[PDB]
């Protein structure tokens, strides 16, 4: 659950799969060495960037409009 | 109502010597049971009885609309509903009675008596909240009230067909409380059994939300690491300096500095002092009272006090003040304050241009609104 920043994360689109069917998906890679500024940084909760990340997560959770999980809707019972 | 005064006086001579003698027993009218006073427990447990007796999903999810619902939406539709009984219509008409108290473990008001307790929502009058701390402990009688019952259900019905089946209503919770106007109630002070103080006035800007908060390590005092507890705090501005108990009244203020910073203050309520939440409202002046020996720096500032505690969202602020669990507040409405109180009878509302606009996504609003409907929301509840 940590808030995280990445530096110079490479981005690479697929266009083919191992059965030689064309299909599209976007890969993400942090290749070896800190060259070109590559690295990671564990973000503290004090910075407004982390506030914005958490806020966008909260917004995407509330105004979500996706299909509801936990179809067995009797499961929770709150902090039982 | 049933027997208004003015009946003729009983004359014994006539009662004995009249030929067709008339007396309170001679001619009478049979009486239909006019009213009864329930123990608050039997009222509460009539609520939690009629609620589940009348709860039928096939009336809440009608046809043909219900035919097109997936199970998730079906149960989300069914998972909250409300009932309003108005028990004064029952035969015999039930009459609510109990001593009103403010429960310091929740801040909410309660009607209480020897049989239990019932949460209540008093209103002073239509569109004006209960504002006066002096009602604590009075015996409230109300015979024109609403008994509300909120029902929470965690059903698992697959489709409209199974709404005839019993086995799927896996959990049921009610939440019965009462609500009425003070104008419709009669209020009596309970008699007593039979057989050294400083005060100050202030106006409050606005009142934070009542919720569980954690606190900082005390400044200038023992560093007892706090833990979450129910609390709130109020922004306000002192009026005048400290006053002293003076027999039938409060003496004139001690000299008070004019500095604005010395006027504006954060009253911090936590612990058993939370019982004052329901009475404080913005835009009115309250006379806080502290019993005990008159003491400098009692209201002028916190400055330094034993195990002082500021919440995290209020840490470090200079003009904070922990209200002690044995202090009390009195509503003040004297005419000399009326021009400041002219803010009352009106409530701040932002414009529909402040709302409903892309101008900003970082600021706060206030408005009046009728509620159109309320339902559970699942993504923030369980899905994510």
């Amino acid at each position: 659950g940590s808030f995280l920043r990445i530096y110079s994360l490479h981005t690479k689109l697929q266009s083919m799969n191992s059965e030689n069917q064309t299909m599209l998906s976007l890969e993400f890679h942090l290749h070896g060495g800190t060259s070109y500024g590559r690295g990671i940084r564990v973000l503290p909760e004090s910075n407004s960037d982390v506030d914005q990340l958490k806020k966008d997560l909260e917004s995407a959770n509330l105004t979500a409009n996706q299909h509801s999980d936990v179809i067995c809707q009797s499961e929770p019972d709150d902090s039982f | 109502l049933l027997a208004p005064p003015g009946s003729p006086v009983r004359n014994a001579h006539n009662e004995i010597l009249e030929e067709p003698h008339h007396c309170p027993l001679q001619k009478y009218t049979r009486l239909q049971t006019p009213s009864s006073f329930p123990t608050l427990a039997t009222l509460k447990e009539e609520g939690q009885r009629k609620a589940w007796a009348s709860f039928d999903p096939k009336a809440l999810l009608p046809l043909p609309e219900a035919s097109y619902l997936p199970s998730c939406q079906l149960n989300r539709r069914l998972a909250w509903s409300w009932l309003c009984l108005l028990p004064s219509a029952f035969c015999p008409a039930q009459v609510l009675l109990g001593v009103l108290v403010a429960s310091s473990h929740k801040g909410c008001l309660q009607l209480r008596d020897q049989s239990g307790s019932l949460p209540c929502l008093l209103l002073a009058k239509h569109s004006q909240p209960l504002s006066d701390p002096r009602l604590i402990g009075c015996l409230v009688r109300a015979e024109r009230f609403q008994l509300i019952v909120e029902r929470d259900v965690r059903s698992s019905f697959p489709s409209w067909k199974e709404l005839s089946m019993p086995g799927f209503i896996q959990k049921q919770q009610a939440r019965v409380y009462v609500q009425f106007f003070l104008a419709d109630a009669l209020i009596l002070p309970v008699p007593r059994p039979c057989l050294l103080g400083q005060s100050r006035l202030f106006l409050l800007c606005h009142k934070e939300a009542l919720m569980k908060r954690n606190f900082c390590v005390p400044p200038g005092a023992s560093p007892e690491v706090p833990k979450p507890a129910l609390s709130f705090y109020v922004l306000g501005s002192w009026l005048g300096g400290t006053q002293r108990k003076e027999g039938t009244g409060w003496g004139l203020p001690e000299p008070q500095g004019n500095d604005d910073n010395d006027q504006k203050v954060h009253l911090i309520f936590f612990g058993s002092s939370v019982r004052w939440f329901e009475f404080l409202h913005p835009g009115q002046v309250y006379r806080l009272i502290a019993p005990g020996p008159a003491t400098p720096m009692l209201f002028e500032k916190d400055g330094s006090s034993c195990i002082s505690r500021r919440p995290l969202e209020l840490a470090g602020c200079a003009s904070c003040l922990t209200v002690q669990d044995n202090w009390t507040l009195e509503l003040e409405s004297s005419q000399d304050i009326q021009d400041v109180l002219d803010a009352n009878k009106s409530l701040p509302e932002s414009s529909l241009t402040d709302l409903l606009s892309d101008n900003f996504t970082d600021s706060l609003v206030s408005f009046s609104a009728e509620i159109l409907s309320r339902t559970l929301c699942e993504p923030l509840v369980a899905s994510l």
